[PDB]
């Protein structure tokens, strides 16, 4: 079975920093992206940033500059390095996992979340 | 259970006979046309009531034979109603012989 | 045997028409499956479908009549109308393998690169070579051989026999068949190719700690790529290779197998279906669909 587990979130005050890092432990294709969404509340979930397999990465407009995506080279684990944090930042962070292992199409994992939240 | 036939019994025999007849073209010359002669004894016996064997030796009737074309031996003609429903020419073994009886008469 | 021979047309119709109409069914209804590779998915089983409605059963009726029934003219358009069907349909499997070659190597690269207006001009453009390479010169008898016997079936009615010139026969086979195959090689060789120089580079990064072996995921991907060119290459390849080989030695092979072999072909029609609509997504609208 394929498991996400998140750590690094919580408190931490306003211009502050943090480190996210989701460890999958299951079998997942070689080819494949780990990414970080996050959900405000009482708005929809969004995505924060991705990294594949290769290592090209992808990020949203509003943590451009702050935040970084890298993973772990050896194992399943992709971190997400918070830098500058902002009270809009606040939200539950999940961790999701696209698995291209079926060619014609992905299978997605999610993690339950973790909280982070930003007090000016 | 095998027919043997002559020149003048093949119209009664075959054209004129009911049922599916499987007729062979052999010589006594021909060691191809001995290879199926043992085949054949068992099909009349495994295909008991689904076709007729019929053998006719092509050295002594040979006026049958040119009518049809024959050009090798052995020649196995598969008749129905008086019509010539397939053919096969050259040795086989039984399970060859097999998928084309089976084959054929399943219409 | 011929009493099964007819028996084995009809469930081939029934699962190319059920299959394709319930995958279309299923994209057309469902929000969630309207992706941008299902679009072409839905190119491959319109093709899929006029197959099982019009190319397939008029193919079996001269099957079992052993003539055409219905002249000259629906002649002409029945071979325009499959080898149109048959281009289209293989030519949208080689763009489906590019598709989720990119998707699946440069994913973010891809959705900036792959619009939903340019895939659209993709199909229409794989359309249009399939009309271009059947109906063109079908209908405006350039497919045609100067040969006199082959001259003796375009003028019988009751004859609709496939005879074509050098040029036509090739032609067409590389375009509805080689280049497609070659296309679809290639890139899913990459595939295979890019899988296993990136668990190269994760046994680089271990500090020799560890060495990383095929899981579960890994199995089952090259599966689906041995499912893929497999049963794309069984049902086409031995139609399309004696379709070039009776072009220049014609008793070589026989006509009742030659036509065996295209049946094998439209075989492939309801193979799709099974391969390319998997997704758990695809599987949820398959039951919702019937009731
Ligand atoms: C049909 O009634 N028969 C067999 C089925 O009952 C009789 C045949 O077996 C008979 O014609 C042959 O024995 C001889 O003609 C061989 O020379
Ligand atoms: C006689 C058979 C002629 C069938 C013609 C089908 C045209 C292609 C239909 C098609 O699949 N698309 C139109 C572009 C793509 C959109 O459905 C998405
Ligand atoms: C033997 C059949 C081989 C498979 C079918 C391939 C044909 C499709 C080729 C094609 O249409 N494109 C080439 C893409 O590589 C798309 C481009 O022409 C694209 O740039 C334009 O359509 C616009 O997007 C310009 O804004
Ligand atoms: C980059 C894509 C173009 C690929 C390059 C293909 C080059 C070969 C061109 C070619 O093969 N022929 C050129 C001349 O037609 C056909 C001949 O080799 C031969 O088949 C004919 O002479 C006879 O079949 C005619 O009876
Ligand atoms: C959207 C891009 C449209 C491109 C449209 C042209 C397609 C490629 C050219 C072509 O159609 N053929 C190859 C050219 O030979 C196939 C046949 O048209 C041709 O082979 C036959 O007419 C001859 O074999 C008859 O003697
Ligand atoms: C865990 C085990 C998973 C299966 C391992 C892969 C199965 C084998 C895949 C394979 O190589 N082919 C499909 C056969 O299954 C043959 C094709 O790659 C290709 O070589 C042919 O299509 C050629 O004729 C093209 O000209
Ligand atoms: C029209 C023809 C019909 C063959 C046939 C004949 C009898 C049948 O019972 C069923 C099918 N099929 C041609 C398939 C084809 C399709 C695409 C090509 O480029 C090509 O050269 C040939
Ligand atoms: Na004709």
């Amino acid at each position: 079975q394929v498991q996400l587990q998140e750590s690094g979130g919580g408190l931490v005050q306003a211009g502050g920093s943090l480190r996210l890092s989701c460890a999958a432990s299951g079998s997942i294709f070689a080819l494949n992206i780990m990414g970080w969404y996050r959900q405000a509340p009482g708005k929809q979930r969004e995505l924060v940033a991705a990294i594949h397999s290769g290592g090209t990465t992808n990020y949203a407009n509003s943590v451009k500059g702050r935040f970084t995506i890298s993973r772990d080279n050896a194992a399943n684990t992709v971190y997400l390095q918070m830098n500058s944090l902002k009270p809009e930042d606040t939200a539950v962070y999940y961790c999701n996992v696209k698995d291209f292992g079926a060619i014609i199409y992905d299978y997605d994992y999610w993690g339950q979340g973790t909280q982070v939240t930003v007090s000016s | 259970k095998i027919i043997h036939l002559t020149d003048d019994s093949f119209d009664t025999d075959v054209l004129k006979a009911d049922g599916a007849i499987l007729v062979d073209f052999w010589a006594e010359w021909s060691g191809p046309s001995k290879m199926i002669a043992p085949i054949l004894d068992e099909i009349a016996d495994e295909y008991q009531g689904k076709l007729t064997v019929a053998k006719l030796n092509i050295d002594q009737n040979p006026g049958t034979a040119p009518k049809y074309g024959i050009r090798g031996i052995p020649t196995l003609l598969l008749f129905k109603n008086g019509e010539v429903a397939a053919t096969k020419v050259g040795a086989l073994s039984k399970g060859q012989l097999k998928e084309f009886l089976d084959a054929n008469l399943a219409e | 045997a011929a009493k099964v021979m007819s028996l084995l047309m009809a469930l081939v119709v029934l699962l190319i028409v059920a299959g394709n109409v319930l995958v279309i069914a299923a994209i057309g209804s469902t929000q969630r499956l309207q992706t941008l590779t299902n679009l072409f998915i839905t190119s491959l089983a319109c093709a899929d479908l006029v197959v099982g409605l019009l190319v397939v059963p008029f193919g079996a009726t001269l099957v079992v009549r052993g003539t055409w029934l219905w002249g000259s003219f629906l002649c002409e358009l029945w071979t325009s109308l499959d080898v149109l069907c048959v281009t289209a349909s293989i030519e949208t499997l080689c763009v489906i393998a590019i598709d989720r070659y990119l998707a699946i190597t440069s994913p973010f690269r891809y959705q900036s690169l792959m619009t939903r207006a340019r895939a659209k001009v993709i199909i229409c453009t794989v359309w249009a070579i399939s009309a271009l390479v059947s109906f063109l010169p079908i209908m405006m008898h350039w497919w045609r051989d100067e040969d006199p016997q082959a001259l003796k079936c375009y003028q019988d009615p009751g004859c609709c026999d496939f005879v074509t010139n050098r040029a036509y026969a090739i032609a067409s086979s590389i375009i509805s068949f080689y280049i497609p195959l070659l296309i679809m090689i290639f890139v899913y060789l990459r595939v295979y190719r890019e899988a296993k120089e990136q668990i190269r580079k994760i046994d680089r990064a271990s500090k020799r700690k560890t060495s990383r072996v095929m899981a579960m995921k890994e199995h089952k991907a090259l599966k689906t790529l041995g499912i893929i060119m497999g049963v794309f290459t069984l049902c086409w390849l031995p139609f399309f290779l004696v379709n070039i080989v009776n072009v220049f030695n014609r008793d070589l092979v026989p006509d009742w197998l030659f036509v065996a072999f295209n049946w094998l072909g439209y075989a492939n029609s309801a193979m799709n279906p099974i391969i390319y609509c998997r997704s758990p997504d695809f599987r949820k609208a398959f039951k919702r669909l019937l009731a």
